[PDB]
């Protein structure tokens, strides 16, 4: 028997718009010209006015860009000595990795499109009631005039948990869902209007809302090449990837290469103002260190401290952490802590919220035997 | 290396400048009266009737 | 990986593919055992399925 590998599922690439436009080799610097159409401003003239005279208006149309700039890939050192001796059934124990591996990739691609947007500010989510974050997220959203159609809402874990853990959802004469669809299952799937969809790709306490038309995905399959001894055109999560094998030369062996070339772009307004979709954090209130107050194995023992705040989510890359006494034990900017004598040590994390202000601190003694 | 001439490919794909919803037009009270050329300063008079009390 | 398109250094990272393996070995011996002398057999058990096997 076997037990699979932990890994995540995918949703992001179907949540995205992708490939609106293609031919990107037709075109100067692989680079698409977007045009959006021109709009007209009006004029209010006085009635009997001795001077009659009329501002002329105009009619400019705006334009931006779409670009093919990445390319990803996984290659393997598929070394010849290693096929036919520990290496059996290609197709589901070396091709399957490299599908999921390029797949994982692209997921990632578009979560850093996503999360790397410019965001002129963060809507708060306070754990207590979380509804009214959502709805300021409607609420700046329909502010930009942004279609009530299509748009998609990608909450991460943390998110998720804190909605089916709030008294809204929970109670059903707070939520009139009389089967507590966020109590015996732990699922809360329409709120503030739009769908629920959960991923881990992204950050675990962030939420992001966007309208169809505010990211865009170029795709283009690599054509194989004619000097390819193999070639496939093995498919992903609604992308054509491109297999090609070489067999021989350097070490004999073969090598194997699969990829897709990618571009992203973040559909800005005609003024450069992101208004075409929100994001949205959790809100923390406190922090502490997981496992307590513990004990080394040796007197230069290494363990990894992790931080989860209130909320559930590990704050370990996001904290500064200090030592009280180093000339027992010391404790990295990453977490890890290595004691260097014999005895205790009091450790202190510090967190800044994401509202902001005072950080939130946890103390912890590590006792290094 | 090797040089090739290739156009620019202006493209539309929806992208639109985003405009806000019309309904106040529909609202209020619009052409109870017409015949304002055929008045001084282009002013129609509206008469509010009297009221008494006892 | 990824890398940026048309880049004259034209190199690609190797990725590299382990399988783990664990194993789960018997230690154990669970066992119940009774020992009947031959008057007790004989005499005292009078149903050998409910007052022998059963418990």
């Amino acid at each position: 028997i076997g037990v699979k590998q932990l890994q995540r599922e995918i949703v992001l690439p179907g949540l995205v718009w992708t490939n609106p436009l293609t031919d990107f080799g037709g075109s100067k610097n692989d680079t698409i010209t977007v045009r959006v159409p021109a709009i007209t401003t009006a004029n209010r003239r006085d009635l009997r006015d001795p001077d009659r005279t009329v501002i002329a208006s105009e009619l400019v149309e705006h334009s931006f860009g779409v670009t093919l700039d990445k390319h990803v890939y996984a290659a393997l050192k598929f070394t010849d000595e290693q096929r036919t001796l520990d290496i059996r059934d290609y197709t589901k124990q070396v091709l399957m990795p490299q599908v999921s591996a390029v797949a994982y990739e692209l997921e990632d691609y578009i979560a850093e499109l996503i999360e790397g947007a410019p965001y002129e500010e963060t809507i708060l989510i306070d754990p207590a009631d979380t509804v009214p974050a959502f709805i300021t997220a409607d609420q700046r959203m329909g502010e930009a005039n942004v279609p009530t159609d299509s748009r998609r809402l990608v909450v991460g874990s943390a998110v998720a948990a804190a909605l089916a853990k709030d008294k809204q959802f929970r109670h059903a004469d707070w939520s009139g869902d009389q089967a507590n669809a966020a109590l015996r299952e732990a699922h809360v799937g329409r709120l503030a209007g739009m769908n629920v969809i959960r991923s881990n790709a992204i950050a675990p306490d962030k939420a992001y809302l966007w309208h169809r038309t505010a990211f865009i995905l170029a795709y283009r399959t690599p054509v194989v090449p004619e000097g390819a001894k193999a070639g496939a055109s093995f498919s992903a999560n609604g992308v054509a990837l491109r297999w090609l094998a070489d067999y021989d030369y350097s070490q004999l062996g073969d090598r194997t290469l699969l990829d897709v070339f990618t571009g992203r772009k973040v559909v800005t307004e005609v003024d450069g103002s992101f208004v075409r979709a929100v994001e949205l954090q959790l809100q923390a209130s406190s922090i502490t260190i997981v496992g307590g107050a513990f004990a080394l194995a040796t007197t230069t023992g290494t363990k990894q401290l992790k931080v989860r705040d209130d909320n559930g989510t590990d704050v370990t890359a996001r904290c500064t952490f200090a030592s009280s006494a180093g000339t027992k034990a010391t404790v990295s900017a990453a977490g890890l802590v290595t004691g260097v004598a014999a005895g205790t040590a009091d450790i202190t994390a510090s967190y800044v919220p994401p509202q902001g202000g005072t950080a939130k601190t946890a103390t912890v003694t590590v006792t290094v035997p | 290396a090797h040089i090739f001439v290739k156009p620019e490919l202006v493209a539309e794909i929806g992208v639109k400048q985003l405009q806000r919803e019309i309904v106040l037009p529909g609202l209020v009270w619009t052409n109870p009266l017409t015949d304002f050329g055929g008045s001084k300063n282009d002013t129609i008079t509206v008469r509010v009737p009297a009221i008494t009390t006892a």
